[PDB]
């Protein structure tokens, strides 16, 4: 089905610290009060410039992501998994099957069968959320974890996402998939676009609130004044062309 | 006042591009069939 | 408020390239020799 | 056999660091950012993904050295005008400087 | 900042406060007489009259 991304999908745009300035940024963000999907636990989805991703369960049934362009051999791809604690990242060719997953019977196999000329390796209720952005040869990943009590419902709250890793490849990515863990015998997807936001920092370089300028006239009024409070009066904001 | 001098500081030195397994290998190959081991993200010390 | 806003605008006007390659006197100098960096320096001077 | 690919550069040599100096006027450079000023310890808190600070008016004021992972703050070195106080050459030639 | 300097005012705030206090004392005690020369004392009730 569908649900509405209320005020989620905000990440730190850079490594810069600010004490109390309300900083306005022009970058890729998920629009406020946007339309997102209601997947249950799954098919393949496109990977336009940016994507959102949120998961929420008490049982670890969701594990890792699969990225690439054709999701077959002959095309470079990105793979992330976590068996129990060893996070594995691979950026190289693979041959994924029609039903890749890992059961927890209690067997755990059947994701892919291929390994050749591989260019990188690495070994390392609750709400989980990730933002994936691939630009100019780099791959950005942001994360945040917030304990909740809702079973499988998207909550009402604001939380910034901190950068996690970054890796240089210089490839083009168009589609991606996901793994699961059900048996052997619950996630969200959002789409990013160029927008304009102003952020709030409280003496510790932590993003506590944000306002999307293009949402409604009040928001662009706040953006013009560069303040979260507006006094009585009339203000000029833009033009009707 | 004028600055006394210029100082530069950079992070520690990471994985060292293990040339030691290419210049001190136990057995090289014949010229008609030569290895093509390639390096990747790491710090290379050409001074040594 | 007006004095502070005017001074802040004057400060913010420094971070503008004015159609040049950059808005810093160093990076323009450090990557281009005087013969063609002089044009960029002139544009920055005119804007400021 | 080196090469230059459209992909970002990944492999290259070690940058030669030098000893940091505090409470003097020097020309700092940490991972690309460069300028002058006085280096001093700052009672601030950063986040493990946060390199340097920028205050109001978009100025670099705090930087964390990438050797000790501690925050330092930078302030411009002393600048100011010089004024001359004189009683007039018709009276005396003594001069006070402010 | 980068070349910006804020000069301090010549008359510090307590000095201006002292001017204001002197003006108030003169107005209360001598009425308008001190504005034309030497201050001439007069009871406040008669000045209001
Ligand atoms: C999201 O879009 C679908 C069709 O694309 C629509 O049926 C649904 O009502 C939309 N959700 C919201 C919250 O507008
Ligand atoms: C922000 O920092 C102050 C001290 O600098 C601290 O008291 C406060 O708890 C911090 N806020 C957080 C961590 O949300
Ligand atoms: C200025 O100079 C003239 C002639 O030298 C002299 O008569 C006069 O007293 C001087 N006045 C002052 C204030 O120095």
């Amino acid at each position: 089905a569908y649900t509405n991304s209320f005020t989620r999908g905000v990440y730190y745009p850079d490594k810069v610290f600010r004490s109390s300035v309300l900083h306005s940024t022009q970058d890729l963000f998920l629009p406020f009060f946007s339309n997102v999907t209601w997947f249950h636990a799954n098919p393949v989805l496109p990977f336009n410039d940016g994507v959102y991703f949120a998961s929420t369960e008490k049982s670890n049934i969701i594990r890792g992501w699969i990225f690439g362009t054709t999701l077959d051999s002959k095309t470079q791809s990105l793979l992330i998994v976590n068996n129990a604690t060893n996070v594995v990242i691979k950026v190289c060719e693979f041959q994924f099957c029609n039903d890749p997953f890992l059961g927890v019977m209690e067997s755990e196999f059947r994701v892919y069968s291929s390994a050749n000329n591989c260019t990188f390796e690495y070994v390392s209720k609750n709400l989980r959320e990730f933002v994936f952005k691939n630009i100019d040869g780099y791959f950005k990943i942001y994360s945040k974890h917030t304990p909740i009590n809702l079973v499988r419902d998207l909550p009402q709250g604001f939380s910034a996402l901190e950068p996690l890793v970054d890796l240089p490849i210089g490839i083009n990515i168009t589609r991606f998939q996901t793994l699961l863990a059900l048996h052997r015998s619950a996630y969200y997807v959002g789409y990013l676009q160029p927008r304009t936001f102003l952020l709030k920092y409280n003496e510790n370089g932590t993003i506590t609130d944000a306002v999307d300028c293009a949402l409604d006239p009040l928001s662009e009024t706040k953006c013009t004044l560069k303040s979260f409070t507006v006094e009585k009066g009339i203000y000029q904001t833009s033009n009707f062309r | 006042v004028q600055p006394t001098e210029s100082i530069v500081r950079f992070p520690n030195i990471t994985n060292l591009c293990p040339f030691g397994e290419v210049f001190n290998a136990t057995r090289f190959a014949s010229v008609y069939a030569w290895n093509r081991k390639r390096i990747s993200n790491c710090v290379a010390d050409y001074s040594v | 408020n007006q004095n502070a806003q005017a001074l802040n605008t004057l400060v913010k006007q420094l971070s503008s390239n004015f159609g040049a390659i950059s808005s810093v006197l160093n990076d323009i100098l450090s990557r281009l020799d005087p013969p063609e960096a002089e044009v960029q320096i002139d544009r920055l001077i005119t804007g400021r | 056999s080196f090469e230059l690919l459209h992909a970002p550069a990944t492999v290259c040599g070690p940058k030669k660091s030098t000893n940091l100096v505090k409470n003097k006027c020097v020309n700092f450079n940490f991972n690309g950012l460069t300028g002058t000023g006085v280096l001093t310890e700052s009672n601030k808190k950063f986040l493990p993904f946060q390199q340097f600070g920028r205050d109001i008016a978009d100025t670099t004021d705090a930087v964390r050295d990438p050797q000790t992972l501690e925050i330092l703050d930078i302030t411009p070195c002393s600048f100011g005008g010089v004024s001359v106080i004189t009683p007039g050459t018709n009276t005396s030639n003594q001069v006070a400087v402010l | 900042f980068n070349g910006l300097t804020v000069l301090p005012p010549l008359l510090t705030d307590e000095m201006i406060a002292q001017y204001t206090s002197a003006l108030l004392a003169g107005t209360i005690t001598s009425g308008w007489t001190f504005g034309a020369g030497a201050a001439l004392q007069i009871p406040f009730a008669m000045q209001m009259a």
